[PDB]
RNA sequence: UAUACCGCCAUCUUCAGCAAACCCUGAUGAAGGCUACAAAGUAAGCGCAAGUACCCACGUAAAGACGUUAGGUCAAGGUGUAGC
């Protein structure tokens, strides 16, 4: 029984979040593209630079949010930047979620030499969609 | 390697295996020691920038080691529970009372005690043996309103409020007189389970089923003795006992019918005689037929207490408290 | 604030004139006292039932109409007290003069194929705050099968006055207030449904005139 | 150590049911609840269904649900006990 994103129904009480409640070949019908970059096309080089990028900034942005994230990230490229939408959970405090922000800024324009500027969107409830 | 680094449920689920969290870990002070105008220091109003010692993070890190034993520690905390009948078991355990109604129905009033649990194990056409439970609750806290419930399911918990909810829709009253012992004595036959219930004052004990205790207290009846002839199958009993309770002859309502009234010579008190109920209108003149001699098919164990042949290795021995 | 509402009706035998609603001789010209063969008559109904014309029994309309008074004192003493009562019929035969008449009375009905317990579960089924039937009146107690109708298990699971004309079928025990009689016949179907047509229109113009004197106050 | 998992995939799957919350019945037993000229069944939730792409909505694509196979993988990452 092949699993890969679709997620197996047990009991009609599973509080799924939007995008978690999309199986995965809906990305042309209903689900849309999260992350994006030049290296998907026929053909243009820088690929698996950015694939590796991505991946290691969706799990630095969600170490540094522990549980402060509602649902999964939403990584874009506009310059030399890679803009992170994310659908915060109103956990921490302002001043706290400032600091943070300010901080992670800052090392990643010192370590990488690349500005990634991330937006927040504080959501106290979690976006459920279905209870599957 | 940052190739073998992914997330932490997923390790924690694979760990457990049941098939077939940074609190310590804080976040905002860092956990290298250094002190910064942000938090650890008046919140902005001595702003500066200052560094603590390794040997001071490391203490610090030993007091989160220490907190989270301290919790460990907590969550090994120990919990009173009542024993019902048996040891570690939901005998005659109690609970929480029923909920109320929609609109209303305050029906907090009455106690609840779950009586018997069973684990039944029925096979299906792929799911294999089913792990169903069956319970049958009483819920009542007395002065007549009462009643039994059956509430099967696959859980505990939801089998527990089901019955609950059905005992509150299945209220059973009980015509009763002077909250202490019955009216009469009842010999009844139900199915395959006798009941031989004796009619005895105030003080006397109670010398029946933990069960048939348990019902009496939820109903009010302080202490009555009953012989549980015949097998003991729980489900059928409580049901031969709620036909019983159901099926009385009252003392207005017998007064009434026959006309005649309650002549009684109590040896407590004195010989003088105390009416209990009176008709309703008419009075039989006629006294009753006094044909001595009677057909009263009596029990054997009665005449074995009367006369006290009865003797065993169990007759009549001392009881528990309570 | 009226507490005379629970005293005036419930004082004077036939408040509202209900011995005079229906007639005895009315009664007899439908043939009502008619019945079934004794293997369908029931056993319990054999009190009710007064004797046979070549296994046609034969019912005393004098233990019918007490029964009728009885009811429709009843019911026009619920109306008088704004109820709901609920029309039971399910033999096909005369539906759409039970339905016309449930129009014209202040009442609803349901002479339809009844759900597998719709008044059990009205709190899912219907609202959670529904007006339950507080009445219950058979148009035609056995349905197209020779079967009970749950209507009697559900009113005394729920405690509902229960009225209806029994047949030789049915278990009266089970019913509130039974009324013996035919159930098959037209012109007795036709003169029961004027009969409760004209008690709840004359327990409603009562209703109406007692409002308006204590209002004269 | 995969006959301890997360994760991944395979047949049944040439399928149509699978269920929370309720009600009724079996003298209230494990359990069953179907008869539209209608006898107790109501069913949010998942799936078939439905919906969507190239050349349309067709043909080609995605899914084939609960579960047997302790189905195979330390062999992509960590992983209950042991050890160099
Ligand atoms: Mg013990
Ligand atoms: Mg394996
Ligand atoms: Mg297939
Ligand atoms: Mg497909
Ligand atoms: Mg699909
Ligand atoms: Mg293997
Ligand atoms: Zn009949």
């Amino acid at each position: 029984k092949n699993r890969a994103a679709r997620v197996r129904v047990s009991k009609g009480d599973k509080p799924v979040t939007y995008e978690e409640a999309h199986a995965p070949h809906y990305i042309a019908h209903r689900k849309g593209w999260l992350s994006l970059h030049t290296g998907n096309l026929d053909g243009e080089d820088h690929a698996a630079e950015r694939t590796v990028e991505d991946v290691f900034l969706r799990k630095f942005m969600w170490g540094t949010f522990p549980g402060c994230l509602a649902d999964q990230l939403v990584l874009k490229r506009r310059g030399n930047q890679l803009e992170i939408c994310a659908v915060v959970l109103r956990q921490l405090s302002p001043h706290k979620y400032y600091f943070l922000v300010g901080y992670s800024e800052t090392l990643l324009s010192y370590f990488y030499k690349c500005p990634v500027r991330l937006h927040l969107q504080t959501v106290p409830s979690k976006v459920v969609y279905k209870y599957l | 390697s940052f190739f073998t680094k992914l997330t932490a449920d997923e390790l924690w689920k694979g760990a457990l295996a049941e098939t077939g969290l940074n609190r310590g870990q804080i976040i905002g002070e860092g956990r290298y020691g250094f002190l910064w105008p942000g938090l650890n220091v008046p919140l902005m109003k001595v702003q500066t920038i200052a560094q603590r010692s390794k040997e001071e993070q490391e203490k610090v890190e030993a007091d989160m080691i220490q907190q989270r034993e301290e919790w460990d520690r907590k969550k090994k905390m120990k919990v009173k529970r009542e024993r019902g009948w048996s040891g570690n078991s939901w005998g005659g355990i109690s609970l929480g009372p029923p909920d109320p109604g929609p609109c209303g129905e305050t029906y907090e009033d009455f106690d609840t005690r779950i009586l018997e649990v069973r684990n039944v194990f029925t096979m299906t056409a792929k799911e294999g043996r089913k792990k169903s439970i069956r319970v049958l609750v009483a819920v009542g806290n007395g002065k007549g309103a009462a009643g039994f419930s059956i509430g099967k399911a696959t859980d505990r918990m939801d089998a527990f409020r089901k019955a609950k909810n059905r005992a509150v829709h299945h209220l059973h009253y009980i015509e009763r007189y002077e909250d202490h012992t019955i009216f009469h004595d009842i010999s009844l036959r139900f199915k395959r389970t006798h009941i031989k219930m004796k009619k005895q004052p105030k003080g006397y004990g109670l010398r029946c089923h933990r069960a048939i205790i348990t019902i009496c207290r939820l109903i009010g009846i302080k202490d009555m003795y009953a012989k549980v002839s015949g097998s003991i199958n729980m489900l059928s009993l409580t049901q031969g006992l709620f036909r019983g309770l159901s099926r009385q002859e009252t003392h207005q309502q017998l007064a009434d019918k026959k006309g005649l009234h309650v002549v009684e010579i109590r040896e407590e008190c004195g010989p003088l005689p105390i009416v209990v109920a009176s008709p309703r209108g008419p009075l039989r003149k006629d006294p009753e037929p006094e044909d001595e001699v009677p057909d009263v098919k009596l029990d054997w164990e009665d005449v074995k207490t009367a006369q006290g042949m009865k003797r065993s290795v169990w007759s009549n021995l001392k009881r528990a408290a309570t | 604030f009226n507490d005379k509402i629970l005293n005036e009706p419930l004082k004077h035998s036939d408040f509202f004139n209900v011995k005079e609603l229906f007639s005895v001789r009315s009664l007899f010209d439908a043939r009502v006292h008619l019945g079934h063969k004794a293997g369908c008559r029931h056993r319990f109904m054999e009190p009710y039932i007064f004797g046979s014309r070549l296994d046609h029994d034969i019912i005393d309309l004098e233990q019918t109409a007490t029964h009728l008074q009885l009811a429709l004192n009843f019911t026009a003493h619920m109306a008088y007290r704004k109820g709901i009562i609920l029309f039971i019929s399910r033999n096909r035969q005369f539906s759409y003069l039970i339905e016309n008449m449930a129009r014209d009375c202040g009442e609803y009905a349901h002479t339809r194929y009844f759900r597998g317990g719709m008044l059990t579960n009205a709190r899912l089924l219907f609202g959670p705050t529904v007006r339950l039937p507080d009445l219950i009146i058979f148009l035609h107690t056995l349905n197209n099968i020779f079967e009970p109708h749950v209507a009697v298990r559900d009113a005394a699971k729920m405690n509902i006055p229960t009225v209806g004309i029994v047949d030789t079928n049915c278990n009266p025990c089970l019913i509130t207030y039974p009324v013996p009689g035919n159930d098959d016949s037209p012109l007795a179907v036709h003169l029961y449904c004027r009969l409760f047509q004209t008690a709840i229109t004359r327990a409603k113009e009562k209703r109406q005139q007692v409002e308006a004197l204590y209002r004269l106050q």
